[PDB]
RNA sequence: CGGAGAGGUA
C-alpha cells in the first residue's frame, strides 16, 4: 500500500496488477535521487507570501518538517497567494493554512504522477483504480502502421518523445543538407562548428529493427531539404511519435450508444473503415536464429542442397542456402539450409527400410533446415550473418 | 517418493493435466446466438475437429488415405465447409472461463461455425461464467465420443442449467445491456406522439410503433388477450382493455401463452425481470423460459439501439446546492474546530462531529441529486405541468439496474466524499469533489490509497478464495445422494431469522426446497 | 431437431440413467446393430437417440429386452 | 520556442505557468552511471571507490 | 464485375395469414436493406379497404355503453377493425350492419353488396341479449394506405357530421404483423452472406405472399425509371 | 469508427473518456473547418484569424499566438498539419473547464451537449434520442488474438507426463486443472472427465486407437482396463503389496 | 396513384460531391427510398484501384529506397488514395518514371488513353536527390467493396514475382452519402418529397450512373420478390 | 521435454 510520503517521488497510481502491485514504483516526473540514495522532489521556495521560482529539492524527510501548498493554489502578482487559506500538506494529511504559514510549493500541478499516467487526459475525472488500469495499459500499446497525434493530449508527448531514444534528435544546429528514408545529413551551424572541420552531421535512422517485444521500429524523416534546425529539435519521428509528439495510439469516431446488443460489457464495435485506412494495423517482426553448430559426427554447414527436398523450397533461397531478403513465406517454408553432417550411418534396420520404401533420399547428411514455424509467416527483411574468426565468409556474409 | 509427488499421483491432478482436442481465445460477443449456442472461429473448428472432418472426408469417398485428407483440409476447399458444418450439425462443445469457481464455470454450446479469431460467447451467458469482455480467454474442449456428447446435452449446456446451483433461482439474467433496453422501451410518459387510442391488441402497437406515428411510449388502452393456466392444466384466453403503454404490448408479444400481464407492466427493472424469468420458470417449465430468454435479450437490446440511450457530460447532472451545503458544511466543522482550540472538544469528540457533519453532507448531496434525476423531464399533458420518470438516459442507465447503483451514479455526480486512510481510518476531509467536476491533486493523491488497498485485498482474497474452495471441496467430496428415503422423521427446527426488531430473512425463502420431518399445522 | 431434454426428463425422472441408456441407443446406431427409428436431419446419433427417448419409444425396458434380442440372435 | 514545435502547436488548456520545465526524464540513469563511472580525486562512489 | 443474386426463396405458410418468407445468399448489407424498405413499403403505404366513419343508434360516444347492449362500443370498434372487408368496386361505399335478434353478432349478418366482398366468414364484432336485441350500424368502408387516425382526417375536414356519426380508425394495411430478421449465411468461403427471413401476417383479405409480391412490384416500378 | 458500450462508463467511474470524447469532437470540428476553408482556398488572412480565435480560446491560459511565425509558408504548413484537428494539452490536474469545451464546439459548429442525432445505417431511422458522437484516441494493445488463438486436436508430445507442451508451431492443450475436474464433478458430469483424464490426455495406445476409430467414422471409446490404473497396480505389486480387484 | 421520381437537377459542389434530387416521390417513400439508394452507394458500387505495385529498385513494403522522403510503405499507403478510373478495359498497368528532386505526384504518371486521373495533383512521395529516380508499375484493376491482403494470393498461388507489393485495394468509389427528405411543393396533388442525396465521391464515377447503377442493383434484387419461386 | 527460480498479462 501506498505511503503518504510517495507524494511527488513515486507514481501512486501507476504500477502492474499481478502479484506484485505496490512492490514495483514508478518514478515521478519531477522526482530525482539525491546523493546518498534517497528520493527528492523539487519544490518552489515560498519568502513569506512570494512563492520564488527558485526550487530546492526537498527530501522525503525534509518534506516532513516543512509544509506544502497544493499544486493547485491560485497565483497573482509576483507570486502571492489569491487566498489567505490555501491547502496544504503536512505529514501526509491534508489541511488548510494560512497562506504566510506554508514553506514551500510544489513545482507543478503533474508532479505526483508517472510519465506514463501523466499522458492519460482528464486524470482528474477517472477512479483511480481504473487510471491504473488505464496508466499499465498505456505501455502496452503497440506502434500502429502511422503515427497519429492524440486530438486531446497533456503536452508531455513531446517531453516524452524527445527524452526516450527513439527520436532522431538535432546534435548541432544547422540546415538539413540532405534528407532520406534512412539517413539525414545536416550541414551544421558555423557558429556551432568545432575547431578544424568537423563538417556535417550524419544521424543514420533505425529502420524496421525488431524491438524486443517483436514491435518494429522505425524512424521517419519529418524534416525537409534546406529546413532549419536547431539544438534539440526533432529529425526524424520514432515509432508511436509524429512530429515530436508522443502517438501512442489513433483518433476514431466514437458514438457511445449499446448497437444492437455487439457492445455487452466492454466490448467495442469498430466500424469496417478503420480496416479500409489501415489504421490500427501493425507490423510485428519475428527472429528466427538459425546457428550452425560444430558436432562429433561434423560440423553443420548453412548450404542451399537440402536433400529430400521439393524445388519449391530451394527456389526461395539463394546459392548460399539463405532465403532471399523480401520473399513472401508462411509457416513451413525453409529459410535458413542447415545440414548435419551425419558422420554416422549406421542406423537400425527398422530406419533402413521405412528409408527405402517411403522412398526418401539417403546420405551421409542429415536434414537440420530451420523453416519457417507454422503459425507466423510475413516477408523477410533482414539477414543477419555471424561468424567468427576461421570460418569462411559466404556469399550473403 | 515416487509413490507420491507433488500434487499426489501425477496423472490424476497438478501437475499437469493438459489435454487435446481443445482451444483457447478471447471472447466477443454475439448477440445473434441463441442461448444454446456459441460464436466459434472456422479455424478454430477446422482444427478441433480434423479426426472428425478426415473421418467424414473419407466416408463420402472425397479422400482415400490420411495423406489426402490432410491434403484436402489444407487446400481450404469449399468441400470441406460442408464437412464441418456436418460434423458441426449439433456436435456441441465445453466451454470453461479459466478459474472456474463455481459449477457453471464449464457449459456446453452448439457452436457455430464464424468468421473472426475470437470465441463469440453468449452474451447472457458471460454473466454466469463471471466472465467479462476484456481480452480475458475462454477455453474449449470438444466431448469427442457419444456419451460425452449426450453427457454434455443433457447436463453441460447452458439451457439445462439455468438456475444457480448456490441457491436455486436463475443464473440466466439479463444483466446490463437488454435490461437497459426493457427498462426504456416498458417505461411510460405522459405525453407522447400517439397517446390514448385504442389498438387491436399488441398487432396495431407494433405497427404503429414501427410507423413512427405513435411514440413508443404512451397511455394506451390495448385489447390484450392473454392466456392463464387453470384447472388441470388447461389454458383460459382471457381477453380485457388494459391500460398500457405502446412499447409494453409489444413486448408482451414476446411472452408466451400462459403468462399473467401482471409482469409486463410497470418499469422492468433487473430485479423485474428475474421475476419475470423465475415466474416463467415455475409456471411453464424450462422451454418456454429459454424461449422466453432467448426472445427477451434479442428485443431487449434491439429496442436499446432504437433507444439510443447514452451518456454523456451534460447528462449528469450536478445539484445547484451542492456549493450550499459543503459550505455550511466547512462553516459547522470551523465552528467546532474553533471549540477545539477553545479547549471546548476533545479529540475524539471533535474528529466525530466533522465525521457526522460530512455525513450528513453527503447524504444531503446525494439526496439533492437523486431528486434532481428522478424527475428532471416535466411534460404537460394538456397545459398543467407533470412529473413523470426521467427521459435522462443516466437515470435509467442505473434505475434499470443495468450497471452501477445509487452509490456509484452519487459519486458521478455527487460527492464520493468520505473514505478511509492508511491504517483504515476515515479523513476527516472527505473526497468534495465528484467526477464531472475535476479533482484536486491531493484528492485523487488520497483516493489512490483505497484503490491500491482494494487492488491487493482482490489478489489476496483470490488467492485464499482458491485455497478454501479445495479445503472444503476436499473435505466434501466423498458425499452423494444414494437412496431416496430412510423415513428419518428427525429433523431440524427451521425458522426465520431475526435480529432486533429487523426480520432480516423471511421463513418463505428458507422452507422453499425442503422436505418437513413432520406434519405441519394450522396456527389456529 | 430438438436439442433440450425436458421431454425425456419427464420420461425418465432420473433423467441420469437417461444419459447412459441414450448414449448406448446412441453407441449401438452410430456403428451397426441398429438402425435409426426416426427420420435424420442429418442429425447426430447422439440427437435422434434423444429425440427417440422423447418419444417414448426408447425406454429402459423397451432397450434391455431389445438388446437381450440382439444377443439370443447372436448366439442362434 | 522551436522549429518542430511551430510545424504543429498543441493547444494547451493549462492556467498555472509552469516554474521549471519538465527535467530530463533518464537523469536517474544518466546520473548513476556517470557518477559509477567518472574519475574521482578523493573517496567517492565508483571504481575509484572500489 | 459480378453481382450475386439471391435465387431459390423457400416459403412457409400458416393459414393464409402467418408467413415465414425465407431467402439465401443476399451479400453483405444488402439482407437488412431489403428487409427495411419492403417492411416500410407493407406496412407505411399499401392500398386497403378498411372503415372510416360509423353510425350510432344514439349520439356518438366514446365512454358510454351501448344503447340497448350490455356491451360497449369501444368492443365493436376494436372489432370492426379486424373486420376482413375487400372493396372490389368504387372505393367509399355504405356498409349496413342491421341484425336483430339475441346470438353472436358476426360478419355474415351484415348484408352484400355485390362488390364489398367479406372473406371471413366469422368474425364476432358483437353480442345482442335481450335488452331490445337488435343493432343497425351505418359504416363507411374506403379504400386507403397505410394507417390513418380519425383524428388526422377530421382536423383535415371543416365538415362534421351530425352527433352519432363518429369517424373511426382505418387499418388500410392488409399486413398487421411485418417483422424480419437477417441471420448469418455462408456460401464456400465466404461466411459474411446473410439469410434474410420474413415474417408477416395479414388481415385475411390476401395471401401474405401475394401481399409482399405485389409490394415488391410497387417498389420496383418505383424504380422503373432509373433502370437501364 | 467506433460505438462503445455506454455500461461501462458510469460503473467503472471512467467519465473521463466521455469529456475526451466531447474535447475530441470539438477538435476534430476546428480541424473540419479548417480543412473546409483549405479546400475553400480561403485567404491567409482568414485562416490565421480562425487558428488564432481557436488558440486565444480559454480563459489565463497561455499558449501565445500568431502572427509570430512566419506570414504565409508557416501558417500553411500549420494549417495543413490541423486540418486533422487541433491537439489538445490538458494537464492532468489543471486542465480544462467543461464551459470551455463548449465553447470549442460552438467555435466547431457542433452541437453544445457534444450530442447529435444519428441514424442507424442498418434501418435507417434516427434514433428517439440524440447520442454522444466524438473523437476518441484508442490504444491497440499488444494482446492481438492472433497471439491468443492456439487449438489442437493432435501434436507434440512429451516424456515422463504425457500430455501436450512445449513448441509453437503447434502449441500444447489447454491445463485442465483441478478447479474444471470440481466443475465437472458439481455436475452429474462422469463420463467427460473419464475422456479429459484418460483416453485424450495421457494414455498414447488409447489415443492412438481412439483417433483411429474417430477417423473410421464413429465416436468410440471402451473403458476396459484403464491403463493409469493398471500402472498404478503394477507399481503398488513391486511394493510386495497386492491389490486384490474384489468387486462390491 | 403513386407517382414516379423523376431525376432533377443534379449539381456539382466540386468533382468530389454532388446533390442529386428526386422530387415527385409520394408519401411513405422519403426515408425508404434514401435508406435504399444510400445502402446502395456504400455497399456496392464498380471502382477502379490500385492492388499491385512494383517500384523498381525496392524488394520488399519494408525496404525504404534511397533518395526519396518516405517509406516505401507510405508511398503504397499513399497510393491507395490514388484517385483513378478505367472505362475502356477493366485491368490496366499504368507507368509512372520521374528523376530529380521534387514532389513526385500523380500528374506525373504515364496515362493512356483508357485511364483518368481525376485528382492530378495527387502527391504520391518526395524524391530529394538529383540522382534518384522513381520507376513505378502500378496494376489498376475495377471491383467492388473492399479486398483486404488476404485473397488475390490465392488466385495466383503466392507472388511469384519478387519485389512485387500487396496493397489493401478499397475500389468504393463513393466516400460519404446522405439523404433529407425535404417538402417539394409541385402544383400535382399536396404532399410530395424532394430526395436529396448528397454524395462525396472519389470523382471517379458520375452522379447519375451512379445513381442508376444503385437502381439497377435494387431492380436486379427485387426481382425475385415480385415473383416468388416457390 | 520432467520439476524449481524470474519478469509480464489476465
Amino acid at each position: 500500500d501506498v505511503h503518504p510520503t510517495h507524494y511527488g517521488r513515486v507514481c501512486p497510481i501507476e504500477t502492474p496488477e499481478g502479484p506484485n502491485i505496490g512492490l514495483i514504483n514508478s518514478l515521478s516526473v519531477y522526482a530525482q535521487t539525491n546523493e546518498y540514495g534517497f528520493l527528492e522532489t523539487p519544490y518552489r521556495k515560498v519568502t513569506d507570501g512570494v512563492v520564488t521560482d527558485e526550487i530546492h529539492y526537498l527530501s522525503a524527510i525534509e518534506e516532513g518538517n516543512y509544509v506544502i501548498a497544493q499544486a493547485n493554489s491560485n497565483l497573482d502578482e509576483e507570486g502571492h497567494f489569491v487566498e489567505d487559506l490555501v491547502t496544504c500538506r503536512s505529514k501526509g494529511e491534508s489541511s488548510l493554512f494560512s497562506r504566510d504559514q506554508v514553506d514551500y510549493m510544489d513545482v507543478s500541478t503533474q508532479q505526483v504522477v508517472s510519465v506514463g499516467a501523466s499522458l492519460i487526459p482528464f486524470l482528474e475525472h477517472d477512479d483511480a483504480n481504473r487510471a491504473l488500469m488505464g496508466a499499465n495499459m498505456q505501455r502496452q500499446a503497440v506502434p500502429t502502421l502511422r503515427a497519429d497525434k492524440p486530438l486531446v493530449g497533456t503536452g508531455m508527448e513531446r517531453a516524452v518523445a524527445v527524452d526516450s531514444g527513439v527520436t532522431a534528435v538535432a546534435k548541432r544546429g544547422g540546415v538539413v543538407q540532405y534528407v532520406d528514408a534512412s539517413r539525414i545529413v545536416i550541414k551544421v551551424n558555423e557558429d556551432e562548428m568545432y575547431p578544424g572541420e568537423a563538417g556535417i552531421d550524419i544521424y543514420n535512422l533505425t529502420k524496421y529493427t525488431r524491438s524486443n517485444q517483436n514491435t518494429c521500429i522505425n524512424q521517419m524523416p519529418c524534416v525537409s531539404l534546406g529546413e532549419p534546425v536547431e539544438r534539440g529539435d526533432v529529425l526524424a519521428d520514432g515509432p508511436s511519435t509524429d512530429l515530436g509528439e508522443l502517438a501512442l495510439g489513433q483518433n476514431m469516431r466514437v458514438a457511445f450508444m449499446p448497437w444492437n446488443g455487439y457492445n455487452f460489457e466492454d466490448s467495442i464495435l469498430v466500424s469496417e473503415r478503420v480496416v479500409q485506412e489501415d489504421r490500427f494495423t501493425t507490423i510485428h517482426i519475428q527472429e528466427l536464429a538459425c546457428v550452425s553448430r560444430d558436432t562429433k559426427l561434423g560440423p553443420e554447414e548453412i548450404t542451399a542442397d537440402i536433400p529430400n527436398v521439393g524445388e519449391a523450397a530451394l527456389s526461395k533461397l539463394d546459392e548460399s542456402g539463405i532465403v532471399y531478403i523480401g520473399a513472401e513465406v508462411t509457416g513451413g517454408d525453409i529459410l535458413v539450409g542447415k545440414v548435419t553432417p551425419k558422420g554416422e550411418t549406421q542406423l537400425t534396420p527398422e530406419e533402413k527400410l521405412l528409408r527405402a520404401i517411403f522412398g526418401e533420399k539417403a546420405s551421409d547428411v542429415k536434414d537440420s533446415s530451420l523453416r519457417v514455424p507454422n503459425g507466423v509467416s510475413g516477408t523477410v527483411i533482414d539477414v543477419q550473418v555471424f561468424t567468427r574468426d576461421g570460418v569462411e565468409k559466404d556469399k550473403r556474409a | 517418493d515416487m509413490i507420491k509427488g507433488k500434487q499426489g499421483r501425477f496423472r490424476q491432478n497438478l501437475l499437469g493435466k493438459r489435454v487435446d482436442y481443445s482451444g483457447r481465445s478471447v471472447i466477443t460477443v454475439g448477440p445473434y446466438l441463441r442461448l444454446h449456442q456459441c460464436g466459434l472461429p472456422k479455424k478454430m473448428a477446422l482444427e478441433l475437429f480434423k479426426p472428425f472432418i478426415y473421418g467424414k472426408l473419407e466416408l463420402r469417398g472425397l479422400a482415400t488415405t490420411i495423406k489426402a485428407a490432410k491434403k484436402m483440409v489444407e487446400r481450404e476447399e469449399a468441400v470441406v465447409w460442408d464437412i464441418l458444418d456436418e460434423v458441426i450439425r449439433e456436435h456441441p462443445v465445453l466451454l470453461n472461463r479459466a478459474p472456474t469457481l463455481h459449477r457453471l464455470g464449464i457449459q456446453a454450446f452448439e457452436p457455430v461455425l464464424i468468421e473472426g479469431k475470437a470465441i463469440q460467447l453468449h452474451p447472457l451467458v458471460c454473466a454466469a461464467y463471471n466472465a467479462d469482455f476484456d481480452g480475458d480467454q475462454m477455453a474449449v474442449h470438444v466431448p469427442l465420443t457419444l456419451e460425452a456428447q449426450l453427457e454434455a446435452r443433457a447436463l453441460m449446456m447452458s439451457t439445462n442449467n439455468i438456475l444457480s446451483p448456490a441457491n436455486g433461482e436463475p443464473i440466466i439474467v439479463p444483466s446490463q445491456d437488454v435490461v437497459l433496453g426493457l427498462y426504456y422501451m416498458t417505461r411510460d410518459c405522459v405525453n407522447a406522439k400517439g397517446e390514448g387510442m385504442v389498438l387491436t391488441g399488441p398487432k396495431e402497437a407494433e405497427r404503429l410503433y414501427r410507423s413512427g406515428l405513435a411514440s413508443l411510449h404512451a397511455r394506451v388502452k390495448v385489447r390484450i388477450t392473454e392466456y392463464e393456466k387453470d384447472a388441470n392444466g388447461e389454458l383460459v384466453a382471457k381477453t380485457s382493455l388494459k391500460d398500457t403503454t405502446v412499447g409494453r404490448a409489444i413486448l408482451w408479444m414476446i411472452v408466451p401463452k400462459g403468462l399473467p400481464y401482471s409482469i409486463v407492466n410497470q418499469a422492468l427493472g433487473k430485479k423485474a425481470i428475474s421475476k419475470m424469468l423465475n415466474t416463467c420458470y415455475r409456471i411453464l417449465g424450462l422451454k418456454p423460459t429459454v424461449i422466453f430468454a432467448d426472445q427477451i435479450m434479442y428485443t431487449g437490446f434491439a429496442y436499446a439501439a432504437r433507444s439510443g440511450a447514452s451518456v454523456g457530460i451534460d447528462d449528469m447532472v450536478i445539484p445547484e446546492k451542492k456549493h450550499e451545503i459543503i459550505s455550511e458544511a466547512e462553516a459547522e466543522v470551523a465552528e467546532i474546530q474553533e471549540q477545539f482550540q477553545s479547549g471546548l472538544v476533545t479529540a475524539g469528540e471533535r474528529y466525530n462531529k466533522v465525521i457526522d457533519i460530512w455525513a450528513a453532507a453527503n447524504d444531503r448531496v446525494s439526496k439533492a441529486m437523486m431528486d434532481n434525476l428522478q424527475t428532471e423531464t416535466v411534460i404537460n399533458r394538456d397545459g398543467q405541468e407533470e412529473k413523470q420518470v426521467s427521459f435522462n438516459s443516466i437515470y435509467m442507465m442505473a434505475d434499470s439496474g443495468a450497471r452501477g447503483s445509487a452509490a456509484q451514479i452519487r459519486q458521478l455526480a455527487g460527492m464520493r466524499g468520505l473514505m478511509a486512510k492508511p491504517d483504515g481510518s476515515i479523513i476527516e476531509t472527505p473526497i468534495t469533489a465528484n467526477f464531472r467536476e475535476g479533482l484536486n491533486v491531493l484528492q485523487y493523491f488520497i483516493s489512490t490509497h483505497g484503490a491500491r488497498k482494494g487492488l491487493a485485498d482482490t489478489a489476496l482474497k483470490t488467492a485464499n478464495s482458491g485455497y478454501l474452495t479445495r479445503r472444503l471441496v476436499d473435505v466434501a467430496q466423498d458425499l452423494v445422494v444414494t437412496e431416496d428415503d430412510c423415513g428419518t422423521h428427525e429433523g431440524i427446527m427451521m425458522t426465520p431469522v431475526i435480529e432486533g426488531g429487523d426480520v432480516k430473512e423471511p421463513l418463505r425463502d428458507r422452507v422453499l426446497g425442503r422436505v418437513t420431518a413432520e406434519d405441519v399445522l394450522k396456527p389456529g | 431437431a430438438r436439442v433440450t431434454v425436458q421431454d425425456a426428463v419427464e420420461k425418465i425422472g432420473n433423467r441420469f440413467d437417461l444419459v447412459l441408456v441414450a448414449a448406448r441407443r446412441a453407441r449401438q446406431m452410430q456403428v451397426g446393430g441398429k438402425d435409426p427409428l426416426v427420420p435424420e436431419e442429418n442429425d447426430k446419433t447422439t440427437v435422434i437417440a434423444l429425440r427417440e427417448i422423447e418419444e417414448g419409444l426408447i425406454n429402459n425396458q423397451i432397450l434391455d429386452v431389445r438388446e437381450r434380442q440382439e444377443q439370443q440372435e447372436q448366439e442362434a | 520556442y522551436s522549429y518542430t514545435e511551430k510545424k504543429r502547436i498543441r493547444k494547451d488548456f493549462g492556467k498555472r505557468p509552469q516554474v521549471l520545465d519538465v527535467p530530463y526524464l533518464l537523469s536517474i540513469q544518466l546520473d548513476s552511471f556517470q557518477k559509477f563511472i567518472e574519475q574521482d580525486p578523493e573517496g567517492q562512489y565508483g571504481l575509484e571507490a572500489a | 464485375t459480378e453481382f450475386l443474386k439471391p435465387r431459390l426463396v423457400d416459403i412457409e405458410q400458416v393459414s393464409s395469414t402467418h408467413a415465414k418468407v425465407t431467402l439465401e445468399p443476399l451479400e453483405r448489407g444488402f439482407g437488412h436493406t431489403l428487409g427495411n424498405a419492403l417492411r416500410r413499403i407493407l406496412l407505411s403505404s399499401m392500398p386497403g379497404c378498411a372503415v372510416t366513419e360509423v353510425e350510432i343508434d344514439g349520439v356518438l360516444h366514446e365512454y358510454s355503453t351501448k344503447e340497448g347492449v350490455q356491451e360497449d362500443i369501444l368492443e365493436i370498434l376494436l372489432n370492426l377493425k379486424g373486420l376482413a372487408v375487400r372493396v372490389q368496386g368504387k372505393d367509399e361505399v355504405i356498409l349496413t350492419l342491421n341484425k336483430s335478434g339475441i346470438g353472436p353478432v358476426t360478419a355474415a349478418d351484415i348484408t352484400h353488396d355485390g362488390d364489398v366482398e367479406i372473406v371471413k366468414p366469422q368474425h364476432v364484432i358483437c353480442h345482442l341479449t335481450d335488452e331490445n336485441a337488435s343493432i343497425s350500424m351505418r359504416i363507411k368502408v374506403q379504400r386507403g394506405r397505410g394507417y390513418v387516425p380519425a383524428s388526422t382526417r377530421i382536423h383535415s375536414e371543416e365538415d362534421e357530421r351530425p352527433i352519432g356519426r363518429l369517424l373511426v380508425d382505418a387499418c388500410y394495411s392488409p399486413v398487421e404483423r411485418i417483422a424480419y430478421n437477417v441471420e448469418a449465411a455462408r456460401v464456400e468461403q465466404r461466411t459474411d452472406l446473410d439469410k434474410l427471413v420474413i415474417e408477416m401476417e395479414t388481415n385475411g383479405t390476401i395471401d401474405p405472399e401475394e401481399a409482399i409480391r405485389r409490394a415488391a412490384t410497387i417498389l420496383a416500378e418505383q424504380l422503373e425509371a432509373f433502370v437501364d | 469508427d467506433i460505438v462503445l458500450n455506454p455500461l461501462g462508463v458510469p460503473s467503472r467511474m471512467n467519465i473521463g473518456q466521455i469529456l475526451e470524447t466531447h474535447l475530441g469532437m470539438a477538435a476534430k470540428g476546428i480541424g473540419d473547418k479548417i480543412n473546409a476553408m483549405l479546400k475553400q482556398q480561403q485567404e491567409v488572412a482568414k485562416l490565421r484569424e480562425f487558428i488564432q480565435r481557436a488558440y486565444d480560446l480559454g480563459a489565463d491560459v497561455r499558449q501565445k499566438v500568431d502572427l509570430s511565425t512566419f506570414s504565409d509558408e508557416e501558417v500553411m504548413r500549420l494549417a495543413e498539419n490541423l486540418r486533422k484537428g487541433m491537439p489538445i494539452a490538458t494537464p492532468v490536474f489543471d486542465g480544462a473547464k467543461e464551459a470551455e469545451i463548449k465553447e470549442l464546439l460552438k467555435l466547431g459548429d457542433l452541437p453544445t451537449s457534444g450530442q447529435i442525432r444519428l441514424y442507424d445505417g442498418r434501418t435507417g431511422e434516427q434514433f428517439e434520442r440524440p447520442v454522444t458522437v466524438g473523437y476518441m484516441y484508442m490504444l491497440k494493445l499488444n494482446h492481438l488474438v492472433d497471439d491468443k488463438m492456439h487449438a489442437r486436436s493432435t501434436g507434440s508430445y512429451s516424456l515422463v507426463t504425457q500430455q501436450p507442451l512445449g513448441g509453437k508451431a503447434q502449441f500444447g492443450g489447454q491445463r485442465f486443472g483441478e478447479m474444471e475436474v470440481w466443475a465437472l464433478e458439481a455436475y452429474g458430469a462422469a463420463y467427460t472427465l473419464q475422456e479429459m483424464l484418460t483416453v485424450k490426455s495421457d494414455d498414447v495406445n488409447g489415443r492412438t486407437k481412439m483417433y483411429k476409430n474417430i477417423v473410421d467414422g464413429n465416436h468410440q471409446m471402451e473403458p476396459g482396463m484403464p491403463e493409469s490404473f493398471n500402472v498404478l497396480l503394477k507399481e503398488i505389486r513391486s511394493l510386495g503389496i497386492n491389490i486384490e480387484l474384489e468387486d462390491e
